[PDB]
């Protein structure tokens, strides 16, 4: 018995050589393996497989290789890969990645991969799976954004804030051991992974450590709060004996010193270049040359992602309003024209595309969407594929190559830049359940389920007294993972390691789970999945034009984005 | 260029299921005033009483049709199925209680069959 | 009035559809939300006006057309579903392929 | 002095002999008997009993037979009685039923249900007052079900459910050691009373019993796991070790056998026949015939409750919808013309007016409607009542027979069946103070007020910055007793003896008041108050047609229901 | 806007007033829920016109009358109340016996 | 429909403003929410629309003159600002002193 290849995708999702389009974009992603024996696919339902004798094991006990959770025909797009296979779930971790069901019967089963008595079901054929995004500039101003990040397949905010006090409406900064202590304990309430960013300010090193002490996770080096020479030294002293990520957003005014004053304060210490373009902040003009370094790990804020036709006066304006700036005076508007540069944008879609950019993030409330990091993560992709063409590096037909290049700018690499990465950050075997399902129709654009340490923690669903969970209205909502108790075991806190071995977490009572910092000042630009390049990146002080390897970068603004009035009410 | 946001582009072929593996055409017979439909996973010998077959022929087998579908017997209806192989360790356990075992050890399997009114015992 | 969570909610789709029926009378083409807004609006007012479940299943399929609606949202709507209050109570209604 | 009547029911509610129309239904309930001394009625406000050295006892200590709350005037309508009297709550349960007030100065006072200076009162003159829905049918899918279910008077929820995984979706099913402690977990959050089954599937003991120790109230058997003869066996053999009850949705599909088959396995043990008539799973065509044994507590869910002109196209249509069915699929429509069947609808109408059905539930979010319980069941009394009449047993005039019959579907005889009516489920001195508030004109359709554990958590109320709560919008909204650590007093986790002796409740931090499930594996269709009758029920494999007693069960679907367009928005 | 909890939830009644008063429009007898929403929307309104209080209690009387509306929806509403902001402040309007 | 949350929320802001619009149409002098109202509801629709965050800074200054607001109104709204999905994204408009 054989089945054509449409009726096979349309029951159990694609297989081997099949492709599937992103969302509304031109991305094509091609199924690239696949775990199943073609026959023994697992399935749940009335006269489906996974029943008991059949593909569910009715004979071990938990314990025993038996799984808490079986995710079924899943098309996976990790930096690891674009593959079909079943994910298994069991303490809140990913187990095994294979071929789910029962050894009783079916042939190819991954060892621990047994749906038994204790297995619950989710059904992904049709989905596409992806770890949850780990957003690492996010400034803490409004708790309402927690759900505005879930809803576009968010599971981790790393940064700072107090809520829409100055300093954290500015600034990635939770101030000094009290605030931290009391951030740690707001935490406990945010259906979401989370990490503290303290303030890398000072010119002795106690008030800086006593915030790592205190349990930040972190530390961000801010203009706002002064970017100066002896603010980055003593920040990268206390992070390399820490063993904590510094992020920084540079001295755009260049008061204290230029780029290269920036870079010998660094010292060749390891550091996360936030908005390195600079729209977003650091020494006008030519901030994004911090991408060229080994040493620096370099992600963008997504205002500027991509480059359209409303970029430029949209940003112009923003910047007035926000520094209260006026029109009339011209060291304002000198300031402004700086420092919103199209010749900048527009290479920095470019440098995205060739992995010398490595990160996205949003910047969240403060010059940045925390909903639309993802988004733009795939209209960039889109908008390159259609001005560039395919990679050099694709294998005919497909994406697939920038497919990886891109999922890992907002996966996998902040959380190797942030030292999280054991945890999170992919599907891997051994990390945190944070995963996202997406109907391949709104890929990138609204998650279906966004499931937190193997619990659904957030799902587009209907309404709540149907008799079945589909009729209108269709939203985003909470559901029991980010409830009672159970909050506290499907997210993380990230601390860092002095934090705990000091005892934060029992002298504060905090109850969600507790991950570590750690192996964030032994890594580099190299370190950077799909992501890796070392350049010379000049900036024309004049011009603001950008050159790598001789040759100018420069491309067009759109006057459309796909994943845009398709998809959205406002 | 009409876009159909998420569409699939399948590649050329078809999927052969259960490949390798030993078929079996059978004809089965429902004997009963009621409905049975049958799913592509359960042990075949194990199948509702009333269901009648040369039931040595369906141990250690199950129907030869795509994962999660199944075949149904209206009230009466006699038809052929075709049969695959069990894979894995080969081995039942639970459903009608008929195995619990290795589907190997046919002559316990059909003496329970026979006790208990499984039809078409031989 | 003694609002439940249900009539508080599907107070918003009528909202929606009032939205989106002001967007189409200035000559735009509709988007996803915005269709399938409209037609669970209608569906839920024609329970209010005592039609039956099978005659919303009909009607459903005629709200809008492929003019009236952006490229692939057709193709990305397979079913409308919605519970209204019927004069015999509560009923779910699923439009099918509701624009073609 | 002398009062009219009218002028009496209008100030103190109704008493002895005076009838009050549900909602707008053709049913009359009238008062049996008053508690009350005329003249001595207890009412506060002011210049009103209630007050110190008057109705209000001054001199005594909380200790001393002094209420924490007492509710005025109640019309009770209940298993036990539909009556007049005050009741009285103290530590979180019922304590007296009788006349409250100051034994100083008033004749006929319960002697344990003084008001003093601890009592809070809430006045029920012209309020009928129930015990809280206890609802044994749901799938915990979303958690917005909860307001929900507490809107329509609904106090206990019982099921299973990780959310929207496909499991739970199709399953009242928390399956396994991990997820049920997940969601014992999220309880904590939901202010209602939850018990948790657990999957009643496997070929060996250990799994199916873990789930037990763990700390699930009960098993559900689901064919969509496979509701074959082993796990029936299994899981009912577990329940009988364990004191817990299982529920059972049989195999549809017949695959492993027919009915006999099932009830051969099920071998006279106690079971609950979940959705008997079958529209909502079970064996084709004739599942509806498990209501006639001894053995079999049956309850139908609430789709199909009454059978009205549009059930049959709604549910033909819900069907196919849910199981991917193919209109020109001759199989799928075989199945769904075996399934869906207006014969056996209609006849379930009458079996519930005749005592054969004893229950009511939901199928929340899965096959039924989480705030239409209640409602349904006194819509279908009302068609009864109009289609066959006054029942015999009525004693001129009321619906009073008939009134006793359906409310014990919802409130008794679920609980009964769940072994937690030792705790709620009546109106009873002893049992917990879970008790609904309704005005007349909207009782079954729109609570006024739902009591939880003594402490309002739920009401109908106005615009909160008004000078008093009536003006417009009046909606429901959580109350107090949802709020703060106050949720873990007023709600009960329903747990197996196993687990509490075992210290699960302490393992998990559970907060919330812990009842134990007992006495479920000793009792049986005998036990259903009011509903209690064993009948051999025929139900023809050609025609669908139900026979009991040599008598064709058959009536009309309905074009018109009350409780419907007069009230709702939609 | 500055909108506090009040403003949020009363535009929830203009809008359930606007729903009610299509389904009036197009020829329905109105049920309890919908009533009330046009009367209290009628209040709130006023209020914002600069009536008096006095002068609501009498006009609100006189919004719907017996033949708007289904079967005992007159009997079901004893008063309708509705706060809302009058030149002079927020003052509470209730509206007694609203359909006779 | 796949409602985020500030497609919810910003449901309510085109409420506000079809609110303000009728008490516009009824004669009365606008407040300060309803001003904010309108201009935010204007831009979200010009959005919808395709006009360019230039178009609506120009256009916002004109949605409303001083004699449409009561007193003090124009001086108490500096700005006002609204994100919308354009077609190339979701845009920040500030359309700066708005009523002159
Ligand atoms: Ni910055
Ligand atoms: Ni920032
Ligand atoms: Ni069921
Ligand atoms: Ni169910
Ligand atoms: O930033
Ligand atoms: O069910």
């Amino acid at each position: 018995m054989k089945i054509n290849r449409q009726q096979y995708a349309e029951s159990y999702g694609p297989t081997v050589g099949d492709e599937v389009r992103l969302a509304d974009t031109d991305l094509w992603i091609e199924v690239e393996k696949d775990y199943t024996t073609y026959g023994d696919e697992v399935n749940f339902g009335g006269g489906k497989v996974l029943r008991e004798g059949m593909g569910e094991n009715g004979t071990y006990t938990r314990t025993e290789n038996v799984l808490d959770l079986l995710l079924t025909n899943a098309l996976i797009l990790d930096y690891t890969g674009i593959y079909k296979a079943d994910i298994g779930v069991k303490d809140g971790y990913i187990v095994g990645i294979g071929k789910g069901g029962n050894p009783d019967i079916m042939d190819g089963v991954t060892p621990n991969m047994i749906v038994g008595t204790a297995t619950e079901v989710i059904a992904a054929e049709g989905k596409i799976v992806t770890a949850g995004g780990i957003d690492t500039h996010v400034h803490f101003i409004n708790p309402d954004q927690v759900d505005v990040a879930l809803a576009n397949g968010i599971t981790t905010l790393f940064g700072g804030g107090t809520g829409p006090a100055e300093g954290s409406k500015a600034t990635t900064v939770t101030p000094g051991p009290w605030n931290i202590e009391k951030m740690l304990k707001s935490t406990e309430g945010l259906p979401i992974n989370v990490g503290i960013l303290g303030k890398g300010h000072g010119s002795s090193i106690a008030p800086i450590m006593e915030q790592i002490d205190a349990g930040a996770a972190g530390l961000k080096i801010h203009e706002d709060w002064g970017a100066t020479p002896a603010s980055i030294d003593r920040s990268l002293t206390v992070a390399d004996e820490a063993d904590v990520q510094v992020a920084i957003h540079s001295d755009t005014l260049n008061e204290a010193g230029f780029l290269e004053d920036t870079l010998r304060a660094i010292n060749g210490r390891v550091i996360h270049s936030f908005h390195v373009e600079g729209a977003g902040g650091g020494h006008a003009p030519d901030i994004m040359a911090m991408a060229g370094h080994p040493n620096v790990l370099p992600s963008s804020t997504n205002p500027t992602r991509p480059f359209t036709v409303n970029t430029i006066d949209e940003h112009l304006d923003m910047l007035m309003v926000c520094h209260h700036l006026k029109q009339n005076i011209p060291e304002d508007v000198a300031f402004a024209d700086s420092r919103i540069r199209p010749e900048t944008i527009a290479a920095e879609d470019i440098l995205h595309d060739l992995g010398i950019i490595s990160m996205m993030s949003t910047d969240a409330l403060a010059m940045g969407r925390a909903g639309e990091m993802v988004l733009r993560t795939w209209q960039t992709a889109d908008k390159m594929k259609k001005q560039r063409g395919p990679l050099a590096e694709e294998k005919n037909g497909s994406d697939n190559f920038r497919l990886k290049r891109y999922v890992s700018k907002y996966t996998i690499n902040p959380a190797i830049a942030q030292g999280i990465a054991h945890e999170v950050g992919s599907i891997e075997e051994g990390k945190f359940a944070d995963l996202v399902l997406w109907e391949p129709k709104f890929f990138g654009v609204k998650a279906d389920r966004v499931i937190k340490g193997g619990i659904i923690a957030y799902a587009q669903i209907g309404d709540p007294s149907a008799s079945i969970p589909t009729p209108q209205p269709v939203m985003g909502r909470r559901m029991y993972g980010t409830v009672g108790d159970l909050i506290h075991d499907t997210n993380i806190t990230f601390m860092s390691k002095s934090s705990i071995q000091q005892g934060v977490p029992a002298k504060l009572g905090l109850k969600r789970r507790i991950g570590t910092v750690k192996n964030c000042r032994n890594i580099g630009k190299k370190d950077m999945k799909w992501n890796d390049v070392t350049t010379d990146i000049d900036i024309n002080p004049e011009t603001y034009e950008v050159k790598v390897d001789g040759e100018v970068l420069t491309c067009e603004p759109v006057k459309e984005l796909p994943m845009a009035q398709r998809y959205f009410l406002f | 260029n009409y876009i159909v946001p998420g569409e699939y582009r399948v590649a050329e072929g078809e999927i052969e299921i259960n490949a390798g593996r030993e078929k079996t055409t059978i004809r089965v017979s429902n004997t009963g005033d009621r409905p049975i439909q049958v799913g592509s996973h359960i042990h075949f010998v194990e199948v509702n009483k009333e269901l009648l077959f040369d039931r040595a022929e369906g141990i250690g087998r199950r129907l030869n049709i795509p994962s999660g579908t199944a075949a149904r017997f209206e009230p009466g209806e006699e038809m052929e199925v075709e049969l695959t192989e069990l894979g894995g360790n080969r081995e039942v356990f639970g459903i009608s209680d008929l195995t619990n075992g290795s589907v190997d050890n046919k002559e316990l399997i059909l003496q329970r069959a026979k006790e208990l009114g499984y039809k078409g015992v031989e | 009035m003694h609002l439940n969570p249900a009539e508080k909610e599907k107070l918003q789709i009528f909202l929606a559809s009032e939205l989106l029926l002001r967007r189409k009378a200035r000559g735009l083409k509709l988007n996803y939300p915005e269709a399938v807004a409209i037609i669970t609006s209608f569906i839920m007012e024609g329970a209010r006006d005592g039609k039956t479940v099978a005659m919303l299943m009909e009607e459903g399929k005629h709200v809008l057309t492929r003019d009236d609606v952006m490229e692939g949202v057709p193709e990305m709507i397979d079913d409308i579903q919605a519970e209204a209050t019927f004069p015999d109570g509560t009923k779910l209604v699923t439009v099918h392929n509701p624009i073609s």
